[PDB]
DNA sequence: GGCTTTCGTCAACCCTTTGCTTATCTTCCCT
């Protein structure tokens, strides 16, 4: 069931987000749902304390069912009901914490803004799925939560093999020339 | 009429290779633009653009995994757990020998400009890495375009960063056209209402998600226009090249 | 009354060492620097894990990165620089109330002993853990502000008094207690012997190919910079039941040995830091410990 | 009440041999040393294999690295440097409780017998593994601290008492029971005969393309340090039904015979160090086995 | 009334194994 799951999520801490500083630091717990970047194939992350939640008859938590066949966009555009839109949006909140997060200065013209860079969840999940699908092996793989990533993030709880990030090494200069 | 100061062979180790969540490796142009505005603050020489190239760069780790850092128990209140190993948050480290070239405008002799840049670099930190060594910086000027290329070829040997733009998104074209992605800036999500836990209480703060552009590495001599390698702070809370998209 | 600490108070690292490039030289020609190359060998042995008597009988094959001296050079040279940076009390994330009252309780830190133990950890060869043993003769050459010193025999587990390390410590304590920076270019000449195996930094990396993967820099054996930073700050002989110097940690915690010597007995960095801020008369040795933590830096969550 | 071992309790190795370069000399011209080159020869024979007798008539072409003495020098020389380091009880990764109680339970260990068997394994030529067969005389020159020690005829399966191996082993046991280090510059002169084929270590290779690939250092035939270290610690005559000395493993396990001489019958090393830590008095050769494991090194936890 | 310590709570993977680029060079001319 799906409503059962959305409410299982809500009895708990109940956060649905597209960006978070939880990937940068597991002690951080800042979860941000941006509205503008939600599209047809936008992967969407969610947080529960210790990734809690019941499974269905096929053994999947809410993170699997909300992320295949564009189900989160289907609930987001209300093809399955406007009261479900409400349930989804009740979990879609912006919780903020700046501790254990990077804080840099970016020039905004005759002044600076303290930007706190938090990582995009759609980038992590969709990039891991795509670069494993499209055989792109110029990459690093990192398990984010540590030994037991369920305290981090539902995607870190389920994708235990590690997230794919880009190997951004430049070409070297050969010294003997 | 353009003026540059070049610091060649900037051996830096301990570089925070975590450029973003999905990019680990060479520090992006936001890092070197931040280094440029850092000297605009400490030394007072106001910097328009920085062209940076990689002589050497190795991410610490294997070809598929980075070497994680053994964390130290430095938070408050978790004594008693300090005997066990500290939990590791992901921060890859790297070493890199760089060549930096700062567009500056200066009105004094080149010796005091070199001394000011040297005194900055002796107290600087490239991407969170201690600057292990660096050659004596030298001043070169770009009066014309041939002189611009003289400055360009004075960074030999280094692989500078040229912007090649975003067609659809980052993953698609990184597989298709095989270019490298890096942070060209950030996107502001929400205003931050709590300035207590920040560096300044008066500087306005935003949560950010890093936007990326797609870039290529070309040797500085093989770059036709040096403006396509000089990154500078654009007015879209991003950074950009002076020459635009490399073609 | 009761000035609380900032939640995310942070300090920058003030002892910044570089990566220790390992070269191969002779005791005769110490100018014949030759990059000790990280080689890769494959190892046949017996698997002997605590719970493996059933599989003890079978073999165990591991590919391991090794680093040995070549058989024509008997001396391991270690290259790094150490940059001591001033402004050790300028917090970059903590506010100007707790950190400044922290600072003004710490001018009475005797920086001379801190600098003496830092330069003695540099000079005695503490940054050379498993290859300072088995060395026939160590020799540390420290070059700073175009002036050069040499140390032959310094015992590493205690800080005995010599005028040369104290003479370097004068300018190091002048930088640390004051402003600016100072840089010591360190040359370790370690007479290990002909073809003796050297010990670079091993990496904390998930590697399917290499069971043991060493740290290389262009293939050349090298040691991690934070490893040498842990070596230089290994000055803490002031914890409870102090026998050997441990690294300056906020909790005095060697997770390598599984023991935290300053945790739970009210002598960690945070209790002494709150005592220094809130006007409690801090001891000289606790003062030097808090100052050494501020020199090391760190973020302090709470 | 039971003191469990630390999960990451590990001991560094204390016998550190170098890679043993092989040269060619004469029994008289030991000053004329020419490096034994590793050549590569393509060799055709029968298919053999225990199964598949249908393809017995087909040939078998394998390319094999060989190492032979030249036909002008009849003596194989093997050079290596054994570094016995001390502090064998300080675990580098487990220092604390268990490790230190093992130390106090192993203070009265007969280090003289362990050092005697180590120096005898160096002196009798056991580090030569398959080179010894066909050698008419094996003369070992061990130079300790500028101390030439000549050995001519020592049987290998038993440790018969002599005065020169014991003379070296006095200060080797002084190093092992105490601190410091000692270096043994070992040369093996073996009258193998004119043009005799010598047997270096062979690399483990999975990419194949060459059936036997010998260990080489710049082309010169050499032996792996691990093989020499296995032969030095081949001192274990204290297992159940002990007939020949075996190498010291935690499980008493050699992998050619596919057995474990000390697993499954409560004299593997983990049970003995658990007994010695928990106040169960070991016998003398039991303590010598546990201390020989600590001298060998390894990791004992989990 | 927080507050700091330690113990209990909640989990579960599908992996792949080098190039990225690839270096700053002589015609006229007259002194």
């Amino acid at each position: 069931m799906i409503k059962e799951m959305i409410e299982d999520f809500i009895s708990k801490g109940g956060l649905i987000f597209t960006h978070s500083g939880r990937y940068t630091n597991t002690n951080n717990s800042c979860f941000i749902f941006n509205k503008n970047d939600i599209g047809v194939d936008t992967k969407v992350d969610m947080y529960t304390p210790k990734s809690a939640g019941i499974k269905n008859e096929e053994g999947e938590n809410l993170w699997q069912v909300l992320n295949k066949a564009n189900m989160f966009y289907r609930i987001y555009s209300g093809e399955l009901g406007e009261e479900l839109q409400y349930l989804l949006k009740s979990c879609c909140t912006a919780k903020e914490d700046v501790t254990t997060l990077p804080q840099i200065y970016f020039k905004n013209g005759e002044g600076y803004d303290i930007l706190v860079p938090i990582g995009n969840a759609h980038n992590l999940i969709s990039g891991t799925e795509y670069l494993w699908e499209h055989k792109y092996y110029n990459t690093f793989t990192q398990k984010l939560g540590g030994s037991n990533p369920q305290n981090c993030t539902h995607a870190c709880n389920k994708m235990r093999g590690g997230f794919k990030q880009f190997n951004c090494t430049p070409p070297q200069v050969e010294d003997n020339y | 009429m353009r003026k540059f100061i070049i610091v060649k062979n900037v051996k830096v180790d301990g570089i925070n290779a975590k450029s973003s969540d999905i990019t680990v490796g060479m520090p992006p142009a936001t890092t070197f633009c931040g280094l440029g505005e850092t000297m605009s603050i400490k030394t007072g020489i106001v910097v328009k653009a920085v062209s940076y190239g990689s002589v050497k760069f190795e991410v610490r780790g294997s070809r598929f995994n980075t070497s994680v850092t053994k964390f130290a128990w430095q938070d408050r209140g978790n004594g008693g757990k300090a005997n066990n190993n500290s939990p590791i948050q992901p921060k890859p480290l790297a070493d890199g020998v760089f060549t930096l070239c700062f567009e500056v405008e200066w009105e004094d002799c080149a010796e005091v400009l070199v001394d000011k840049v040297t005194n900055f670099i002796n107290t600087a930190r490239i991407a969170g890495g201690t600057i292990a060594s660096f050659n004596k910086p030298f001043v070169k000027v770009a009066k014309d375009a041939e002189e611009l290329a003289s400055v360009k070829n004075a960074m030999m040997p280094c692989y500078v960063v040229v912007d090649c733009g975003v067609e659809v998104n980052i993953f698609e074209d990184a597989v298709n056209r095989k270019l490298q992605p890096m942070v060209n800036g950030y996107k502001k999500l929400e205003k931050i209402v709590d300035n207590k836990h920040m560096r300044d209480k008066f500087t306005p703060a935003y949560l950010a998600t890093p936007t990326y552009t797609m870039i290529g590495y070309k040797m500085v001599s093989n770059v036709d226009n040096f403006d396509q390698a000089l990154w500078q702070y654009g007015e879209n809370t991003k950074v950009k090249t002076i020459g635009g998209i490399y073609n | 009354t009761k000035l609380k600490a900032p939640a995310v108070l942070a300090y920058s690292r003030k002892i910044n060492p570089t990566n220790a490039l390992m070269f191969a030289v002779n005791w005769s020609d110490r100018d014949n620097t030759t990059a000790v190359m990280v080689g890769t060998k494959t190892v046949a042995g017996t698997q002997s894990v605590r719970g493996n008597p059933n599989d003890a009988d079978k073999g165990n094959i591991q590919t391991v990165n090794f680093a040995n001296l070549p058989h024509n050079k008997n001396t391991l040279l270690v290259k790094y620089n150490v940059k001591f940076v001033g402004d050790v009390f300028k917090a970059e994330l903590g506010g100007g109330e707790y950190s400044n009252t922290l600072q003004t309780a710490l001018e009475n830190t005797d920086f001379g002993t801190l600098a003496y133990r830092y330069v003695y950890n540099i000079a005695a060869g503490r940054t050379l853990w498993r290859n300072r043993v088995g060395a026939e003769s160590i020799e540390t050459v420290i070059t700073v502000n175009d002036q050069t010193f040499t140390f032959s025999d310094l015992l590493v587990n205690e800080f005995d008094e010599d005028v040369d390390v104290a003479e370097i410590a004068d300018m190091v304590a002048g930088v640390l207690s004051g402003e600016g920076f100072v840089t010591l270019k360190v040359e370790h000449y370690m007479l290990l012997g002909e073809g003796s195996e050297v010990f670079p930094s091993q990496e904390f990396v998930e590697n399917s190919k290499l069971s043991k993967q060493l740290f290389d820099l262009n293939g050349q054996a090298a040691m991690h910079d934070q490893k040498i930073g842990n070596a230089i700050r290994t000055i803490d002989t002031w914890y409870e039941d102090a026998t050997t110097p441990i690294a300056v940690e906020p909790y005095g915690s060697v997770v390598r040995n599984g023991v935290a010597y300053r945790a739970g007995n009210k002598t960690d960095l945070f209790t002494l830091m709150d005592g220094a801020v809130n006007g409690k008369s801090l001891t000289e040795e606790d003062q030097m410990f808090v100052t050494a933590n501020l020199i090391r830096g760190g973020v302090f969550g709470g």
